[PDB]
RNA sequence: GUAACGGGGCUAAACCAUGCACCGAAGCUGCGGCAGCGACGCUUAUGCGUUGUUGGGUAGGGGAGCGUUCUGUAAGCCUGCGAAGGUGUGCUGUGAGGCAUGCUGGAGGUAUCAGAAGUGCGAAUGCUGACAUAAGUAACGAUAAAGCGGGUGAAAAGCCC
RNA sequence: CCCGGCGAGGGGAGUGAAAAAGAACCUGAAACCGUGUACGUACAAGCAGUGGGAGCACGCUUAGGCGUGUGACUGCGUACC
């Protein structure tokens, strides 16, 4: 007899809604990384995205440890002649304060293009408030 | 050329007189186990007539046999060169390999006296 | 009625002669036979005499009222190579393939 | 200046992809002659934009 | 209703009526046999082993055919070392129909 | 005498490139690579039909332990409360009670606490 | 080009000490099968029932097999109601392989048991024949120069006037 | 008999048991090159497989699905001598 696996045209995803309010961005987006992959469903596959979609908002108010927001630096290469930019935490949060998720979310993931396409089910607003109501969102409690 | 090429080679074996002797003793003795073996006084017809030949020989309801003498006939042999599924030899000149493929084995009894006196 | 039509041992190279061919494979006789005439290559000469034959062929031995005709299967095999020898500088020789190909087309109605 | 491997079947259709004939299409008819010819050219039957030249 | 047992040192999950995939056994075509070593069954509402082999729980079957699976290939090849092995195998099994379930 | 070997080579090469259909370019059409590829194959298969236990295992404890977390308890403690319980149910068919019956699963872990506690 | 945890990331997800769980390999166990070596009884390793044990392997030693060509068995057997070879499929054994058959082919092949080998190819910048590759790329052979009307002709920048 | 240039080559007729035996000629393998169909491929990287596996198209039926062709996605994975 064969063991079940997922079939994509029989998920059945749902949609919930973080707020960030205060939290933990590592211990955050380790839930978040969990739920978009699937790990939480019995019905896990790993070749088939099984995760469920997630907004996060008020993401300019996420929280880190020690010196980090000013001794974590992020950095990225154009592909130039020295082209190595950095910018460190809050250099983020006042440039664009989105990215720190989403990077950290993208880092969490797998590499490819299962990563790539559960990685799309995640939305993240910096406000309190948002353009997404029509899909009764359920609120996830971390 | 070839590698290592052929050489005309004599392929002659050598064999034992006493394995030879030995061989012919129990492939008779065989031969008469398999009760293809029979033994008259006298064999012959007196004209080269292969047509007399078949015919003696559908007389004693023989097919393939093989034929040897106490001492040979011209017209015993003139009527079975012709004839391929028997061959007339002198008791002497026999081999153990004719003894087997012929069916049926038939001897004079002169040859009878010859072989046993020429085995010992 | 399919209805073959052939040209062996043709002096060019069937790599020339599919870029022809693949304009004129599955259209009709008179737009391919318009196409053909203004192509302007030594391909599109060869296949025009083949693909009149094809027409004349058709007319004749069968099925008449080209009017109703499309162009239905054309493909161009290669053929036999002339082996020659070129002589190049500092005494050495190369070869030269002279490539030849099998033109064969086939046209039906419906 | 030579290669160090050989390239494929998938290569050659890769190259030759663009390397591939346009036809016309495009024809026009001359109104006397009621004939076709190339849009701006002249008939084999000396005709264009209906007037006439020398038709050999 | 459905059962869950052990047979070949691999345990299977199966419902009533149900043609299931198992190792070599003795017996013979045409005879039934029984399994009282069953692990679970389950309805509306189930019963589980506490402690393993439920009580009154047994699974009739019937042996329907025997026979050898898909042959697999066996390749042994050590680079740079001058060998290789190659072997194939077929694995004998016996189908069931699950006739009874009973508790 | 002597032996002419077309016949016996073209059945081997013929073999090997029946093994070897559905290869990319050479792979599929070079005896000097497809016998390559071919032996490589069999190395992953050998390698393979072991890897296939421990990829479904980990598939198996990967669902047992998400289901187990939606009835409120961790794989760990659910192991060690159906050991406790003497329960020897594996880990292919939990997992597949998992997907299909939640109820069956949930009475499962509710034995495993009231083994735990 | 961060670049001194693999990474994301972590004030515990780090460190010292303690406990109970869990994962985790081709190790161990469970099932089913093969072979060798013993050790056993009917019986003679022909085998059968267990049971113990072993089974990574180069150079290299030993033991057992398959397949091809030719000779005897073969004036026998198969074959024009279709042989060898070629291409597919299905079945079979641990293996080299074998067996049945469709299509092609159009006249030879050979069981069983023995016998003799020019007896099994991927390689040696191996030899011969064929076929791709760069690729429709470079070049088309002194930079002394060509232009037009007519003719032949299926069609002419080159041929003729 | 027809097309084509009084060609090369070809389609019919026809001989023949056979023309896919038509003078490059018995059989006609492989490399290589085409044509048609089915499936996949235009945000995705690496000895191109293997293992799992969704979908698509056919062939079977005891009609549960066993079979073939393809292989979205994923774990592992650096040819041979
Ligand atoms: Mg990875
Ligand atoms: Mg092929
Ligand atoms: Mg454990
Ligand atoms: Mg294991
Ligand atoms: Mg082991
Ligand atoms: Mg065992
Ligand atoms: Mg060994
Ligand atoms: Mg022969
Ligand atoms: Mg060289
Ligand atoms: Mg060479
Ligand atoms: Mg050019
Ligand atoms: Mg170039
Ligand atoms: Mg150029
Ligand atoms: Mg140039
Ligand atoms: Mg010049
Ligand atoms: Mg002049
Ligand atoms: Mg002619
Ligand atoms: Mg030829
Ligand atoms: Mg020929
Ligand atoms: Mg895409
Ligand atoms: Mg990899
Ligand atoms: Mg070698």
């Amino acid at each position: 007899m064969k063991t079940f696996t997922a079939k994509p045209e029989t998920v059945k995803r749902d949609w919930y809604v973080v707020d960030a309010t205060g939290k933990t961005l590592g211990r955050l987006a380790t839930e978040l990384a969990r739920r978009l992959r699937g790990k939480h469903k019995a019905e896990y596959t790993p070749h088939v995205d099984t995760g469920d979609y997630i907004i996060v908002l008020n993401a300019d108010k996420v929280a880190v440890t020690g010196n980090k927001r000013t001794d974590k630096v992020y950095y990225h290469h154009t592909g130039h002649i020295g082209g190595i930019k950095q910018a460190t935490f809050e250099e983020m949060i006042a440039r664009r304060p989105e990215r720190v998720i989403e990077i950290a979310v993208k880092g969490m993931l797998p590499k490819g293009p299962l990563g790539r396409a559960m990685f799309r089910k995640l939305k993240v607003y910096a406000g309190n408030e948002h353009n997404h109501a029509a899909q009764q969102p359920q609120v996830l409690d971390i | 050329g070839v590698t290592f090429a052929a050489r005309p080679q004599d392929h002659s074996q050598k064999v034992n007189k006493k394995m030879y002797r030995g061989a012919l003793k129990s492939i008779l003795s065989e031969l008469v186990r398999q009760d293809r073996l029979i033994v008259v006084e006298k064999f012959s017809v007196e004209a080269p007539k292969t047509k007399l030949l078949a015919q003696k020989l559908k007389d004693m309801a023989l097919e393939d046999v093989l034929i040897i003498t106490g001492e040979l006939d011209e017209n015993l042999f003139l009527a079975a060169r012709n004839l391929h599924k028997v061959d007339v030899r002198d008791a002497t000149g026999i081999d153990p390999v004719s003894l087997i493929a012929f069916d049926k084995v038939v001897m004079t009894a002169d040859a009878v006296k010859q072989v046993e006196e020429m085995l010992a | 009625m399919e209805t073959i039509a052939k040209h062996r041992h043709a002096r060019s190279s069937a790599q020339k002669v599919r870029l022809v061919a693949d304009l004129i494979r599955g259209k009709k006789v008179s737009q391919a036979l318009d196409i053909l005439t203004y192509t302007n290559k030594k391909a599109a000469v060869l296949v025009k005499k083949v693909l009149e034959s094809a027409i004349a062929n058709a007319e004749h031995n069968d099925g008449a009222d080209i009017d109703d005709l499309k162009v239905t299967k054309i493909f161009v095999d290669e053929g036999p190579s002339m082996k020659r020898i070129m002589p190049r500088a500092k005494g050495r020789a190369d070869r030269i393939l002279k490539r030849t190909s099998h033109i064969t087309v086939v046209v039906s109605d419906r | 200046a030579v290669q160090q491997n050989k390239p494929t079947r998938s290569k050659r259709g890769m190259r030759r992809s663009h390397d591939a004939l346009t036809a016309v299409t495009s024809l026009s008819v001359d109104k006397t002659s009621g004939e076709k010819h190339l849009r701006h050219h002249i008939t084999a039957d000396g005709y264009y934009r209906g007037r006439k030249v020398i038709a050999k | 209703m459905y059962a869950v047992f052990q047979s070949g040192g691999k345990q299977h999950r199966v419902s009533e009526g149900q043609t299931v995939r198992l190792e070599k056994l003795d017996i013979a075509t045409g005879e039934t046999v029984e399994f009282a070593e069953v692990l679970m069954i389950a309805n509306g509402e189930e019963v589980k082993i506490g402690v393993p082999f439920v009580d009154g729980g047994v699974i009739k079957a019937e042996v329907v055919a025997h026979g050898r699976g898909e042959k697999v290939k066996i390749v042994k090849f050590r680079r740079r070392k001058h060998y290789r092995k190659q072997q194939g195998h077929r694995q004998w099994f016996t189908d069931v129909k699950i006739t009874g379930i009973s508790a | 005498a002597r032996v002419k070997r077309g016949v016996i080579a073209r059945a081997r090469h013929k073999k090997i490139l029946k093994q070897a259909k559905g290869y990319y370019g050479a792979r599929s059409r070079v005896y000097r690579v497809a016998f390559q590829a071919v032996i490589k194959a069999g190395q992953y298969a050998y390698r393979d039909r072991r890897q296939r236990k421990r990829q479904f295992r980990q598939l198996w404890i990967a669902r047992i332990n998400a289901a187990a977390r939606q009835n409120g308890i961790s794989y760990s403690k659910f192991i060690n409360g159906l050991k406790k319980a003497s329960v020897e149910i594996d880990r292919k068919i939990l997992a597949d009670i998992a997907v299909f019956d939640k109820v069956a699963f949930t009475a499962l872990v509710e034995k495993a606490k009231a083994a735990l506690a």
